[PDB]
């Protein structure tokens, strides 16, 4: 998460810059808040999956159920 | 009037379903008006027309533009959004979503279509969690118009459950073991490659591949008395379509092979006509492409040991027969739409 | 001295058997000195060296001329007569004939080798009529030197009988049903074509093909207490080698899957060592190419219902593992020749 | 006033021919009244109806007894004699024999049908020796009604020769090389087994198998100006039907791919209508199953280097398209019956 | 000294490459210390050991825990990051990355390993843009040690370019067309499914699938004399590994087939030893599994028309032979590290 | 000999009629009744060529039965 936390910091800084310039209730502000919130949510997803001793591969499969590596068709 | 249907996931089942409807469109309360899928309309139209398994669609011309697929003039609008929440089911007036991505099989996942504005969702797969499951010909008459999320179960469950219902009512099934020798499907890798399931990781067209399956246990959802009394496994083999289920049951009323076959023959001419087909011919898998039944009993293979140990074998077109049943369930929901 | 051996029929089993012997040539009581086959020595030497399933033979150089195949200087004289009565068995001092044509499986047929001068015949197939049948690890120590025509059963019987013996001694088998999902074999047509068996008539690499089989009934020959208590079928699928047997049995002593697996595991370490291999790995058919065990229990797939209904699943290399048992049985006969 | 026809050899071509004629029966000068084959009529009728490649025959019922097969109430007398001199052609009033066994392609062998009472023989293969050879659309109007043994050439020659004729007349072919990437045929082995061709001996569904072919030299027989100027090879691959020819030629009049394609498209709409089909679609072999053309030019693949080195690629259904030509040639012989 | 190597993308090429190095470990200046891939170490140890195409790895024991794969007790650290910018190349001391994901073949993508800490990147594919491209045995001695990103071209270019080089030096290639009849690969679909390329969308084990290819044009990158003089296409066919190039060239010096074969044979014995193998044996694709050479000329198929139109046919194991050349190039880079 | 000539004809007629008119048709019933009336005389009074061929050539592709 050390890399992801750097993405949260850059995404927080840009969110505050956009929201204070383009307006607290604007489209760019709502979108930039989205980027920060989505990252924060996956920082908590990845954190709760690490305490499950879940590999990064299994975190990938939870985020990408449609991927060729993750499809389980119960024939 | 007619129910507005959108397909989510234009894959093997999604496209088999679409071709099933085009053949039965004359007598139908469903209008397919929208498709969501990972691909663009032109790719979707090409794959709908040119099918390695079904052959070239010839009933109507198929074309496409930036926005729609057209099948014999009648238009189908297309969109590409992985997240069902954003789907324009509102604007499109979608009543019923055919959920055939393979990924929104839980109530949480499937209900996202309802947030986007559809009334009901039909999952072409077993539900995760307590979603009502139906097998046409077995329990589809217990459908309540108040259910907004439904499962049509798996293709193997659709083959096995009608046969089990016949044998259970005729002889009394005490326990039951299943093996489906199954065509490979799109969840297996083409060559040895990363997969969460080490068996599905392996080259599908090179290998016999066992997989665990819930399909036999799920017969207990549509036949409640047999809950916990059935189990089985799957063996994926290098054929691209058509499968066969091998079922061995311990039964209560002693019988013989001739009597088992007669019981299934009579049921296929009466209470299970169109669901079970009875065959005494010595055919192979290719001959069952496009068969509309959920189960084709291979009467030649039936055997009984000791009065109470019964083996029956049944074919099923896992893409096309199952999709016919999806359409059957959808028309039933439409005929009883509340 | 050495027991001198001729192979009649240099096909998949005849050439697998020959390569099995070449690899165990150092510790062996057998000396392969002759081959009879419908083809010439140069063709058969080419096919012996270049095998689509086993790869290129690496151990010894393989050469041929008009009369002989040479496998590392070791010379094997060759002849090509479809009538075994005409064969030079007396002149070549043949003790043991490996009957691998698939044609002389009755006493009348196989005895033509005895008329030609051989002392004993080992048929690589079930016998027709009253021919003593052996499965190594099950009943091969019952072999009597005075039997001059014997059968090594089929590949499916060799996989199933060891498991059936273990399960019967531990739990008491009352009845049992089998399905083998089997690689196609050379009795099936490549494309739909004339055949006396309407299912073997069909294109083998494009189909799941059911056939009747005596392989489960034959287990009652090597385990006589189970005679009449076993039956089953075969399903040929588009793989060229390696097969898998699905066995469902009613047993007398109540049990669970963990106990069934533990019993077969213990046997694999003791009374069935080298015959049964117990695996808890999630493998597929290609991984069992060249495996020497007659049966590889896929422990992950074991299931039990209600204590008394037991399903086990076992892999076998129907070409190479079986030929290893043919070699084993012939070595046993050499050690008990009189 | 219809020509009475017998089929010798009810194999892939014999039965594809039968089903071609059954569909075109309403407009035909031929009545198929007889079949000779290794198989009995009940085997032959089963395989005529149930075809892994063509699917189940739908247009009418097909039954058999000991003596005849019946297709929609039309009786076809059957016999099983492997020596054509013994065949009842005089008794059955047979005019034309379709020689599709693959073993009577010499004049001497084909002529055995004449002494049994037939009037003419059409060999569904290249002739061995001095047999007039025809490709419909290339040279079939040079047919002489006084010839009693004719050859329809091979499937590859029927695909290549129409394109070669169009290219030659447009640009002047000086030399040309060919490779047909070709579905496997009944002449190959399912698993490694003896064969006069050491490559065709090898497992056909597991290998790319190079074989030689006279099919490019055979183009010189039907375009005499190009005799000696064409050669090539086959690569047999693991599909059961439909093939593709790749032709690289040195031409005399410099051009570009767009003009090569235009020339062939114009001929496919005029002088080669029904023979050559011009395709700009991005399809695969499955999509050309059942196509009636001898050659389907895949126009996206055409390329030219330095003006004079031209590559073209054409599909053909080697069973069905070729059988359509056999029937065309037979109808032509029937229209010029002297 | 030893060059520390990490593999990015543990797929077909990455795992073949790993097994190539493990067998050459005693005579190598490379040390494989790291792997990045989608899956975890346990999954990747399983797939490295159990390979449907290569069989079970025999040489060294393979195990794994949560952090590492162990091969012969040598530990290989594993990570799973889709973004190469984040990989621990500096911490792990990586000198050379094998770029085998198929996703980072442009300078923008591959340079992410450089900013992550690796010193050089070797792309196991054609490099996009101005990335220097090498074929070992053709131009790899033009490698400049100051290059930070290099390409090993494609498997087909590695087959074609050595033969092109030998033919060009002896006879003078003016122009040439290529068709590769090629095993399917992971970029195709098991069953008809969405794909940017509408032909690779189609079920790979069912169809012959034409695709355009850069491989013949790319020969001009490593033989600049011939830039713009070569073109060609691919046909993907239902085999999982091993391919064959069919090359038709216009040459300046007139020649005959025996002389073409002698020239290639002579090069295979001298300057091209281990790159080109010359075969007069009648073999099929399965026989070339695991062959170390980039190109195996099939001499029986060589033909020449009119003296100046030459056809040669060459086999290649597209997974293993290619990975041997990746290893070869990495060894060359390590021998000239700067 | 001469009466099995009739039976052969009656069998062909029953196959042609039942395949065009349907197994449940009166015409098909009349055709088969005509056949059974003629085989009743066979009570008042074999290996096919394919079968004999597999007796003579059990190794032929048409005849192989491998008990898998
Ligand atoms: N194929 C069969 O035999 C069969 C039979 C019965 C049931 N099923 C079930 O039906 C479901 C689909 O199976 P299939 O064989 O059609 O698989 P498939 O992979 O061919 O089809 C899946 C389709 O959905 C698309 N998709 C994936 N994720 C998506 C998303 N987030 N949004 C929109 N589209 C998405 C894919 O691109 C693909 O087009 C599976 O649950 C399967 O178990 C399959
Ligand atoms: N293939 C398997 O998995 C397998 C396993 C166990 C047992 N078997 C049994 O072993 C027998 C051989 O099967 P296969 O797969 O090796 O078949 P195959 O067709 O590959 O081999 C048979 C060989 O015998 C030759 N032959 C036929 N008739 C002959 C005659 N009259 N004289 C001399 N040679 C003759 C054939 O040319 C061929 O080389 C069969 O009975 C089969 O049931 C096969
Ligand atoms: N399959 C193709 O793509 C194709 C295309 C064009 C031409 N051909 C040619 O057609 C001919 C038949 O090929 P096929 O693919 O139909 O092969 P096939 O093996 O499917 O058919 C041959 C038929 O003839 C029978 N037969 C063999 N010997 C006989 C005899 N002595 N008397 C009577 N019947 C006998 C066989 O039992 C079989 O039914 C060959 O000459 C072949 O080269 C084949
Ligand atoms: N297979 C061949 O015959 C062949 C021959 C020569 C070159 N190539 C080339 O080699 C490359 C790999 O081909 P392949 O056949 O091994 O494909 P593959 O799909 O088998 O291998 C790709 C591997 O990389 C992993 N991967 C994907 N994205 C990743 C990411 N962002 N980070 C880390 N790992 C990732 C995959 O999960 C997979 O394990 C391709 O460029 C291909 O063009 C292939």
């Amino acid at each position: 998460m050390s890399n992801l936390e750097k993405q949260i910091e850059q995404a927080r800084e840009e969110a505050h810059k956009i929201c204070d310039t383009e307006g607290a209730t604007s489209g760019q502000c709502a979108a930039a808040w989205d980027a920060l919130e989505e990252l924060q949510a996956e920082a908590a997803h990845q954190r709760a999956e690490q305490q499950d001793h879940k590999t990064s591969f299994q975190q990938y499969c939870d985020d990408n159920p449609d991927a060729a590596e993750c499809r389980i068709y119960d024939d | 009037s007619m129910v507005r249907v959108a397909i989510n996931g234009f894959g093997r089942i999604g496209r088999n379903f679409m071709r099933c409807w085009l053949q039965r469109k004359a007598n139908s309360k469903l209008e397919i008006v929208g498709i969501n899928d990972t691909s663009d309309p032109r790719t979707n139209a090409h794959l709908l027309k040119y099918d390695s398994m079904l052959g070239i669609f010839q009933d109507a011309e198929i074309t496409a533009d930036d926005d729609c697929i057209y099948a014999g003039g009648h238009a189908v609008k297309c969109v590409s959004d992985r997240n069902p929440e954003n789907l324009p089911w509102s604007a499109w007036g979608i009543d019923l979503v055919i959920e055939a991505t393979g990924v929104f099989t839980s109530r949480e996942g499937a209900s996202k279509h309802l947030s986007a504005g559809a009334k009901k969702v039909l999952i072409t797969a077993p539900g995760k969690g307590n979603i009502p499951t139906y097998v046409v010909g077995v329990n589809h008459h217990t459908y309540d118009p108040s259910e907004d999320i439904v499962s049509n179960a798996s293709c193997t469950t659709n083959c096995l459950a009608p046969i089990v219902k016949v044998l259970h009512e005729a002889f009394g099934i005490q326990q039951g073991m299943m093996t489906t020798t199954h065509s490979y499907t799109g969840d297996q890798r083409l060559l040895d490659a990363s997969h969460r399931d080490l068996r599905r990781a392996r080259a599908a067209a090179m290998n016999i591949v066992p997989t665990s399956t819930g399909a036999a246990k799920a017969v207990g959802l549509v036949i409640p008395e047999l809950q916990g009394k059935l189990n089985g496994i799957a063996l994926r083999v290098p054929t691209p379509n058509v499968s066969v289920v091998d079922f061995v049951a311990q039964v209560e009323k002693p019988t013989i092979a001739e009597q088992v076959n007669q019981v299934i023959k009579e049921a296929s001419e009466t209470t299970m006509k169109g669901i079970i087909h009875y065959s005494e011919l010595e055919l192979v898998s290719s001959d069952y492409r496009g068969h509309n039944a959920s189960s084709i009993l291979d009467a030649s293979l039936t055997m009984v040991l000791g009065g109470n140990l019964v083996k029956v074998v049944a074919w099923y077109d896992n893409e096309w027969g199952y999709s016919q049943r999806v359409l059957d369930l959808a028309e039933h929901m439409a005929a009883h739409w509340a």
